[PDB]
């Protein structure tokens, strides 16, 4: 048997449709970008909860994630990342 | 036994990719030495991973895992 | 043209995106390395995919060390690399020496 | 209505939520954390694939390939710090000039 | 009397059994304490990792046996596996 | 009787067990894991501290100091692989010849 | 000019711990530069750790966590 | 004896276990680096102890790079280090260049 495997490939392809509607993706490229988000997710979350443990505070929260991303990303990308995280969570909380 | 299969013209081609245009001999045998070291280290790591999984097919999961353990994350094949 | 042909050759396998070591050799090499590392009784199988990832890591490291060893030769005002030269380049990079 | 839709995100905020639960990083998770993380991941993915698409434009073809991806990631000097440890599958290596 | 904890006293008596005459400076003691902390962190991160890898809810003595075998170079690894097996056996006593 | 006492190990294995609990390494903490790793840690400390004893003997200062610690740990060739990127405070560096 | 206040006899004696005896003058300026770069990054990491901790006095645990994340982990302080 | 005195000097600060940069200078240097990195409104204090650890990390890295840059000069068959020489040594070590 073979269990259903987690993937973000549909979302990756959709955002590529938004960017370049005429462009497709190779299978190897799609596996590569599917691995991108999981690798980033891990190296953000571990650092964020380690920072939370340094705070000796129970909850991993938005401030912890913001700090973790701005720690680990190179600064030029970090500015964009924190701005987009903040505006996204604000748009959500405005619901 | 088959480390010689990684042969002097082959490592010459590797060095063309490297950007050299002059190469002496003994470079060659010690390139085999470093390749031996890399292969055995990562192989040991993947082997330990699978045998702790009480499997006997060292698997790409365990290889990309051993590579991340070695500090270099080969990237594209899940992981 | 020796130089023109060989430099063109650098560029074409430099921008080639793919692995380039001989394959059946590399596969039997990893197979026998596992066999000798493994023992009498417990033996280990290898699928396509592990052999894959092993190959790509080996290629990438040796090419990286290769520009560095080429560069230490460049620093010697020469264009041959030697034992001592690379031996050093790698060892200055630290791991495995 | 889905959480991703309410956020304006394309990526699966709910999957990021449940994955944070699987990754045992902390016992109590703020509700804003998964959406913030999903937004960050979506931004990074969009940026890298846009760079790869422009690389494909440079290569004059309409499908992304690992060579395009490797060229983009190595050329962008900030994402090369972010993924300096990564080597791409069938990605190759960048020229000396 | 809100006491505070550390590895310093335990490390001190370890040094006593190894060499009762030899003393220890407090900063060397801090180095040892942070050494035990760092190796604990390494082995425990490897334990969490291997547990997620085998999809196991718990940390097994055997999976951290494996983690030690991964982390330690061969000589220290063989010594550590022997020591840990001995200590598991002796802790099982009562 | 105490679990930390019956362990027969200097470091209290109860503290290690509850550290593993709050460390989020997994949902359940196998009771043999903290005692085993405590013993491994105790042996490594024994290595460092017998080096401390013989360094105190060699340097004639009865109580070990960070200089001696750094010198011995840097002389321990196999251990430096574990502690390669590691560096020690107030230890200086071993003399290069 | 604090990094110039890091004096050239100072950089010299550092070279002599470094095991060298002859050093060009612009080494002094560029050793100042390397100190500047490493100090800048470790200060970034430690200051940000401090900012998140809400104790806006920069702490030794912040410094050692910075060095640890950098891979330059230092002993004797987180213990 | 110039060589005898200077080599003896190497050995005595080589085996000296302690930091050696000028202190009030280093402290005001870190203070102003924090001040310039920090902004208008949020200002940050420093105790003895953080300044300590910062110092030791800086000392250790610069001395490590120092043997490496000395060594690249040794490889140039000379004993002066230059801009390009060390610039490279560090940059080959990778980080911060």
């Amino acid at each position: 048997s073979k269990a259903r495997k987690e993937t973000y490939s549909s979302y990756i392809y959709k955002v590529l449709k938004q960017t370049h509607p005429d462009t497709g993706i190779s299978q190897k490229s799609m596996s590569i970008l599917n691995s991108f988000v999981n690798d980033i997710f891990e190296r953000i979350a571990t650092e964020a909860s380690k920072l939370a443990a340094y705070n000796k505070k129970s909850t991993i929260s938005a401030r912890e994630i913001q700090t973790a991303v701005r720690l680990i990303l190179p600064g030029e990308l970090a500015k964009h990342a924190v701005s987009e995280g903040t505006r996204a969570v604000t748009k959500y909380s405005s619901s | 036994d088959n480390i010689q299969g990684i042969t002097k013209p082959a490592i010459r081609r590797l060095a063309r990719r490297g950007g050299v245009k002059r190469i002496s001999g003994l470079i060659y045998e010690e390139v085999r030495a470093v390749l031996k070291s890399f292969l055995e280290s990562v192989i040991r790591d993947s082997v330990t991973y699978t045998e702790h999984a009480k499997r006997k097919t060292v698997t790409s999961l365990d290889v990309v895992y051993a590579l991340k353990r070695q500090g270099r994350t080969l990237y594209g094949f899940g992981g | 043209t020796p130089s023109e042909l060989a430099l063109y050759e650098i560029r074409k396998y430099q921008r080639s995106t793919d692995l380039l070591i001989s394959k059946i050799p590399f596969a039997r090499l990893v197979k026998e390395v596992t066999d000798e590392f493994t023992t009498k009784d417990q033996d280990l199988r290898w699928q396509s995919m592990a052999i894959m990832a092993l190959q790509e890591a080996s290629e990438a490291y040796l090419v990286g060390l290769l520009e560095h060893t080429n560069l230490l030769a460049l620093h010697a005002k020469r264009i041959t690399i030697m034992k001592k030269d690379m031996q050093l380049a790698r060892r200055i990079r630290g791991q495995f020496i | 209505q889905s959480r991703s839709a309410k956020a304006g995100l394309t990526f699966p905020v709910g999957r990021v939520h449940r994955l944070l639960r699987r990754g045992n990083y902390a016992q109590r998770i703020g509700s804003g954390a998964p959406v913030y993380l999903t937004a960050v991941l979506e931004y990074l993915a969009a940026e890298i694939l846009e760079l790869a698409g422009n690389a494909a434009r440079d290569n004059k073809k309409t499908r992304i390939i690992p060579r395009h991806l490797q060229l983009a990631i190595r050329n962008d000097d900030e994402l090369n710090k972010l993924l300096g440890n990564v080597t791409i599958a069938q990605g190759g290596v960048l020229p000396n000039i």
